[PDB]
């Protein structure tokens, strides 16, 4: 059986325009009176006829239908045909439907690379620049000598080109437990990256471009102190990276900044050495440095950036940041002493696992890395009172997301850069999953992605050069300065706020549509996981 | 008090007598109040009044 009527796109009609994988959930929400709805291959041949079941979307103060087409588990390429309303855009169900997207989400890292011209063609659109910011940078702000100490490489952090030692924090943990977490999926995968050719895996030749700019953020002084920022004193404006040619410095340390950078060259350390292990060892030994003076000044200590008017990321407590740089020196090395920081700073924490956590509040990469260790002496009572919070939250952002019109994993919650947090619940996710498997939480994770992809109130795909209706005017001074109608691919915009229909794909908004690299971090884990799947 | 704020590319009013639920963010620049009232919006924190400042000590 064909379907017999002629069906017109209708925006209505709400799904993962990317698509689906086989054993795993698939639903559309319609916001139309419907009931029947088929879904159908190109050529019109009915696959499957099923009743949309109204919901009310408490988000949007609407009602929706939601057409659950779960059982279709035939690879190809389909649409959903709404009697009364129209048709879905098309897309597919394949295991490896993901691959696309997340080598894309990993294009926009290298195209944000700092220091060095970058290249790629993306659907047939060549991005590029030339060197830029090659004199990283200036030491005046920390000890009053205008000496340059290079700082150059890593990525530039957002829609600016400064690079920022907190927001890394979030960045680099978040992609070094998606290799952790799916090692044997990520470590064949070839990028467009000019590191190809080598002996490492492409998706940690990334990585190591930004700890490669980290590892320079140390005081000259040999302290183990860590500067907060490398940028200019102010934003420069729309123009190509290249063309910045305002002095870049070196900003005073936080402590947040140090431990940040202990936890990263921790994770680095034991992550690089099969690969580099010279770099594996000259991070350990940084990573020491730091955990060092850390030790000896307990105290919480903000930057004193006020001399700057470029992003602060001031997180508001170091006290999630040091508990997460002893969980990654107690994975590296093993001692005592690491594992009793973790396990007294743990132990405090009222609630181990939050379900809505970014920059600012890193413990959750800590209890990750603790609970998922393969070594023993963990205090029992702990890892299980670790355990049932993980196991806790990971039940309820299922039950958000179930009860949610679009399956938004994080509810009714929206702030500047939420979008990021609803990828980055993924981790919640799938750390619950490989603790106590259950089938809910994976296809939780697969609302998170579908929701970024178009099962949205705008139907619209929130990631630059993918899916339906993509951003086309991130707050993004490549994009806005270079010769190209599209914008720079691949980045998650972060989103509208302070409601559900407040996004606006224009320039001028920073506050929903910027690009950041904690956005790309938390969509780089979600997809990552579905890379290589079985 | 009245507190002043943007939405939809308008200046509003509200008082803080119809103020319902107050609650901070942090962003990469500092913090935001956002508050709903008998509606949505948000101010920085460096623009809020102390009195929308007492009620979100309150709720917190
Ligand atoms: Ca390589
Ligand atoms: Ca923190
Ligand atoms: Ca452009
Ligand atoms: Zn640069």
């Amino acid at each position: 059986a064909k379907i017999t009527e002629n069906y017109q796109f209708d925006s209505r009609i709400r799904l993962n325009s990317i698509g689906f994988i086989p054993n795993h959930s698939k639903k559309a929400t319609i916001a139309a009176n419907c009931s029947t709805f088929y879904v159908v291959k190109e050529d019109g041949t009915i696959v499957y006829t099923g009743t949309a079941t109204s919901m009310f979307d408490n988000d949007t103060k609407e009602t929706v239908y939601i057409a659950d087409f779960s059982s279709v588990n035939e690879e190809g390429t389909y649409y959903l045909a709404v009697p009364g309303v129209g048709k879905s855009v098309n897309f597919k169900i394949a295991m490896n439907v993901y691959e696309d997207a997340f080598k894309t989400a990993m294009l926009g890292m290298y195209l944000l690379r700092c220091g060095t011209s970058v290249s790629a063609t993306y659907n047939g659109i060549h991005y590029s620049h030339g060197p830029c910011h090659t004199n990283d940078a200036y030491l005046d702000y920390i000890n009053g000598q205008h000496t340059k100490k290079d700082s150059t490489k890593g990525w530039h952090d957002a829609g600016d080109y400064n690079k920022y030692v907190v927001n890394a924090g979030i960045t680099v943990g978040s992609m070094f437990l998606a290799w952790e977490h799916f090692k044997d999926q990520l470590e064949p995968v070839a990028l467009e990256i000019p590191e190809k050719n080598n002996s490492i895996p492409d998706f940690l030749d990334e990585l190591k471009y930004e700890i490669d700019w980290i590892l320079t953020m140390q005081y000259p002084d040999g302290s183990g102190r860590v500067a907060h920022k490398v940028s200019t004193r102010n934003f420069g404006g729309f123009i190509m990276p290249e063309n910045e040619h305002d002095e870049r410095f070196f900003v005073p340390w936080s402590s947040a900044a140090t431990a940040d950078f202990v936890a990263m060259t921790a994770m680095a350390a034991r992550i690089f050495r099969p690969y580099d292990p010279q770099y594996a060892e000259k991070c350990i030994n940084a990573a020491k440095v730091s955990y060092e003076f850390l030790k000896n000044n307990p105290a919480n200590v903000f930057a004193n950036q006020s001399g700057f008017s470029t992003g602060e990321y001031a997180t508001v407590s170091d006290a999630d940041d040091r508990l997460w740089a002893a969980a990654e020196m107690w994975e590296t090395l093993g001692d005592e002493e690491y594992l009793r920081d973790f396990e007294n700073r743990a132990a405090q924490f009222s609630k181990k696992i939050e379900a809505d956590f970014d920059w600012d509040n890193v413990a959750n990469l800590g209890m990750f890395t603790y609970l998922l260790s393969e070594r023993p002496g963990k205090n029992p009572a702990l890892v299980q009172s670790i355990k049932d919070s993980l196991l806790s939250t990971a039940d309820s952002i299922v039950r958000t997301s179930q009860n949610h019109g679009y399956g938004r994993t994080l509810g009714t919650t929206y702030y500047w850069g939420c979008n990021g947090t609803v990828v980055r619940q993924t981790m919640i996710l799938q750390v619950a999953n490989k603790i106590s498997p259950n089938n809910d939480y994976v296809n939780a994770a697969l609302d998170a992605i579908s929701h970024v992809f178009g099962r949205n109130y705008y139907n619209r795909s929130y990631v630059t050069g993918l899916g339906i209706n993509p951003p086309m005017n991130p707050h993004d001074r490549r994009s806005g300065a270079d010769g190209i109608w599209e914008p720079w691919p691949g980045y998650l915009v972060g989103g509208g706020w302070p409601g559900p229909k407040d996004w606006v794909d224009i320039q001028d908004s920073y506050q929903t549509n910027e690009i950041a690299i904690n956005w790309n971090a938390a969509l780089i884990y979600a997809l990552a996981g579905f890379v290589n799947y079985n | 008090v009245k507190v002043k704020f943007v939405s939809s590319g308008e200046e509003k009013e509200v008082d803080t007598s119809k103020i319902k639920k107050v609650w901070r963010n942090l962003t990469k620049y500092g913090t935001i109040v956002q508050f709903t009232y008998d509606g949505r919006g948000y101010v920085r924190e460096l623009d809020a009044p102390k009195e929308l400042l007492d009620m979100l000590a309150r709720a917190e």
